[PDB]
């Protein structure tokens, strides 16, 4: 009796649409809920986390553990660099795998600070300094120990600390910037030579970890790049 | 009178009664990685003149190019990856009672101009030469990328009559001899990078000619100085 | 102020209608295999079973959409002038009745939900519950169905979800019809608990979690390389 | 299960229609607007701003900015006319393609009062007067000196001033008229030659603009007549 | 009093739903180029781009309405009697996978807007929102994409607003049935800043600003003439 009109779009099938569906199983009591430990609820929950990041990503090793540790010589030329990787936590194949990267892979555009976590995995006695330099976008990387001390940089001094923090700032002309490919540079450098009771053989490592910050955030959900099938798997 | 403005360590003079327009009616200001200021940039920028005769088709000059290598703020341009400013452009012109002339002093954002050649882009030393300025022609311009400097249609298209849209001045010699105009930041972003992307372009078209009496000096000289306000960049800070 | 973190909710995140299953029936057979089915698995699509198995237990209902497409075949059938065609999906529930002929009894229905649905309308739609004698599915089990089995490891009877039956009410011609059910998931109200890392390893079974072991990243040519 | 009727009209695509569209993106943020000057809401704000009239439309003068300048003759007889044009923003050419004619052209009523300033270009120790004579239109245009000053003029003096701001009133027996093809007429008379200090030899010119009043009014919009395209462009 | 200016505002100026595209696709093709696509552009009708290009930055949501219908062509098959034909029309956000192939993996949209129309129903509709990570649509750029190269001039990647496909969901008939899309575009919730001239001369390239030069009007006999 009410009239009605025919609207356009009706009778069809928008995939992204929020249309209650009747209940093939009404009249079902499903089980309560139970207080399981853990629950998630945001993806950033997981992006908070620190994951440790595969920098001596070198041919050959990455099927090994030891991609994750970055050598550190027992000698070698003062003002070398130790690593170096850009800032592209979903496009640099040193972060895109990380549990950070691999929440950036679902999404198309995102903002946000990157936090970088160096941890000195040499003995107690040992002692020596590092420059963790910071290039912003566009720059490009430094060359020398010169160039990275009159930047942005920190003297990590593995005597004081055997872990040293560096938040990546957030520099980009728009508020999101795309997953996929400037972003920066993170480069080390010996500033001393590790020092130790002068008796050892074996070389030190640095493990590497990266996490988002509070003010990060994805917009565009998307397919990973990652998983892929040829057909259904059963 | 005569009014005396410093900025930084140059000094130049205006009149009292100078009229002044003032962009969309938009004073710049800061966008109020942290942006960094620079006052020290906020100088006058003197160009060198370019003399007015009685055939001379328009000028134009792209700012973002022009003061890339002023000095400072160009040191800047080069620096930064990102930056922004507004700026205060001042078109003097130095004549007699004997001379005659009307002036259109208009600038234009985001004046993408046109080619020569229609299946072709203009090159970068066409759309900008920088601190020297681009001249149009009285006539249809020939080049493989070149930028299609025809007067009428302002090399962007449009009627050169139509261009009063824009920010401008009149300068007719008879009544006036300057013009100032005080351009905001105008973008689609919040700050973008200067060295690839004039903001606007700066035309100075003289819609009636320029005439003298017997005797009088041939050429008009037209001074263009450029004043950036409110110029702040990216900021390098947490390593 | 902070940017906002609305799409990257574990509702936002999962709750995205995707299709996991597409079949064909016919219209007239040999035997009485003329019906589609599809037993209700999350481990048969990469994306979707990578996005579910990023975290531990979860508990959704299931929203699904058929879209049902039919399409006439070859030719010697002549005056065809069949009327509209009426599909049937049977919904079985776990422990329910699993029809092995296209008119068998389990098609009656006495207690599986069923829609019916003629072409040229909207789509069929239909919303399982959350159906586990257990409080959530587990998309890991670190266990055995029967420890005596070697062969039971990673198998509990609570993530069973039921079977999806399809079927042609009516023949409509006496020519060739085969029907396209293109089944679309979305699960809703969606409670993940335990986050895990995203597989790595490309999946190899949908039964199982075996895996070809592959390298933690894409190599690069030194550990100071730029590009 | 509420009784609802076929209510002749549904089902149908009228192009102008106001319906709500189902969103492809919902659950997407789009960045928030930013503070670009140069906010316009009506095209009116355009239509109001002063355009260079080109009165100079003579053949061979339409590709140069010859166009605009219209010629102070040194020495001409007293009573002649410097220039003239219909009223006519939308239909004739010397006002047709200005930013006025043009947004009028991308209509087909119209309604206001045109503002007319005619700019004299010549040396400030140059004096004259001139007639700015307006017809009221089914008048017909003045053929003689004295014909412009017994209707409606002003005596443009040039040593006084070097602008003269002329409104147009509205004249018409309806609300709105068609944009295309009475309106009246501007004619300019030389009331005295243009005198200076005795050694000059070029001429001066007179610069025009138009623009709307603010009773400015456009009613039905429609397809500008001057672009034209035989398909599309890619 | 005043007249009302309301119909001359830039909602009532701009917001017109206007055809900026057809395309037609078949339903059998011997490759898989059996769809229709689109770039979304506004520089493509010359009406439509004149109106726009009178302001400099731009920001609008694009309300998008299909037409679609199809025909029977020519002979040589009979007995047709093909069922109601359904279609799929696929919008590809910036960034996202593009159909090369009318059964590629990007069809089944895993985060592509997906719309399934069926024929006789009301056109379908779709609306995009404001998607750029500027804060507006710049309808010129006085600048380069990448400084370096030439041809990058007057090109900004922030003016990509996706590309539509279209194609058949079913073929009906084993015989040929061709259908043409016809879409229609209209914005909505226009916010334009920096008026400027209206083009002057005519348009030669989608992608250009290039013009043939034009007199600023057209030309009469004297300065003094009245007709």
């Amino acid at each position: 009796g009410l009239p009605t009109m025919l609207t356009p779009g009706s009778n069809q099938f928008l995939t992204s649409d929020d249309f209650q569906s009747p209940s093939a199983m009404p009249q079902f009591d499903v089980t309560p809920e139970m207080d399981i430990p853990g629950q998630v609820n945001n993806l950033m929950e997981i992006a908070e986390v620190d994951s440790v990041v595969p920098v001596n990503n070198t041919e050959g090793k990455v099927l090994s553990i030891e991609s994750y540790q970055i050598p550190v010589q027992s000698n070698s030329t003062n003002g070398s660099q130790v690593f170096g990787f850009p800032l592209m936590p979903g496009a640099s194949s040193v972060l895109n795998r990380t549990l950070l990267g691999e929440i950036l892979n679902y999404y198309t555009h995102w903002s946000g600070s990157i936090k970088l976590t160096f941890m000195f995995c040499g003995s107690a006695m040992a002692t020596g300094k590092f420059l963790l330099a910071y290039s912003p976008p566009g720059a490009g990387a430094p060359t020398t120990r010169k160039e990275a001390m009159l930047g942005t940089h920190v003297i990590w001094d593995v005597g004081l600390q055997s872990s040293c923090v560096l938040c990546i700032p957030w520099i980009s002309q728009t508020h999101y910037r795309y997953v996929v490919v400037a972003g920066g540079y993170i480069t080390c450098w010996y500033q001393t030579n590790i020092v130790v009771p002068a008796d050892t053989q074996s070389d030190c490592k640095i493990l590497c970890f990266v996490s988002a910050c509070n003010d990060f955030s994805v917009r565009m959900l998307k397919d990973t790049p990652f998983i892929k099938q040829d057909n259904f798997y059963q | 009178r005569v009014r005396s403005i410093t900025l930084g360590n140059s000094t130049i003079t205006t009149q009292e009664c100078a009229n002044v327009v003032v962009g969309y009616g938009v004073w710049p200001t800061y966008l109020n990685q942290p942006t960094q200021p620079d006052v020290a940039t906020c100088r006058f920028y003197t160009l060198e003149s370019v003399m007015w005769q009685q055939s001379s088709p328009g000028w134009w000059w792209k700012f973002p190019d022009a003061l890339s290598n002023m000095g400072l703020f160009g040191q800047n341009m080069q620096y930064h990856y990102l930056g922004r400013a507004g700026y205060t452009v001042h078109v003097q012109c130095n004549a007699s009672k004997f001379h005659q002339g009307c002036l259109l002093v208009v600038c234009v954002p985001e004046a993408e101009m046109g080619c020569a050649t229609l299946a072709n882009k203009p090159d970068q030393k066409s759309l900008s030469n920088g601190e020297t300025a681009n001249m149009f022609e009285s006539q249809n311009s020939t080049g493989q990328t070149a930028v299609q400097a025809n007067v009428i249609n302002a090399g962007m298209g449009v009627g050169v009559g139509n261009l009063t849209i824009f920010p401008h001045q009149w300068i007719n010699l008879r009544t006036n001899n300057s013009a100032t105009i005080v351009m905001p930041y105008i973008n689609s972003v919040p700050m973008d990078n200067m060295f690839r992307h004039n903001n606007f372009t700066l035309m100075i078209i003289p819609f009636a000619p320029l005439s003298y009496s017997t005797g009088a000096t041939t050429y008009v000289p037209i001074t263009v100085t450029v004043a950036p306000m409110c110029a702040e960049y990216n900021g390098l800070r947490l390593a | 102020n902070y940017h906002s973190r609305s799409e990257s909710t574990v509702e936002n995140f999962l709750c995205r209608s995707a299709c996991v299953f597409y079949t064909t029936y016919r219209n007239h057979g040999t035997d009485g295999d003329n019906f589609g089915y599809w037993v209700i698995n999350t481990r048969q699509v990469a994306q979707l079973r990578r996005k579910l198995e990023m975290f531990t237990y979860a508990r959704f209902d299931l929203e699904l959409t058929f879209v049902i497409t039919s399409t006439q075949e070859q030719s010697t059938i002549q005056g065809q002038d069949s009327p509209v065609l009426t599909h049937q999906i049977m919904y079985v529930p776990p422990g329910g009745p699993v029809p092995t002929k296209v008119n068998s009894y389990s098609w009656q229905t006495s207690t599986n939900p069923s829609v019916f649905w003629t072409e040229g309308s909207a789509p069929p739609r239909m919303s399982i519950p959350f159906i586990s004698i257990g409080n959530a599915y587990s998309m890991f089990y670190d266990g055995w169905a029967k420890f005596d089995k070697q062969g039971t490891y990673g198998i509990n009877t609570l993530n069973n979800m039921g079977t999806l039956y399809m079927r042609h009410v009516n023949d409509g011609s006496p020519g060739p019809i085969v029907s396209t059910v293109r089944i679309y998931f979305k699960p809703k109200h969606v409670k993940t608990w335990v986050p895990r890392p995203p597989r790595l390893c490309q999946y190899q079974k949908a039964g199982n979690v075996n895996f070809e072991p592959t390298g933690v990243t894409e190599s690069r040519t030194d550990i100071t390389t730029m590009q």
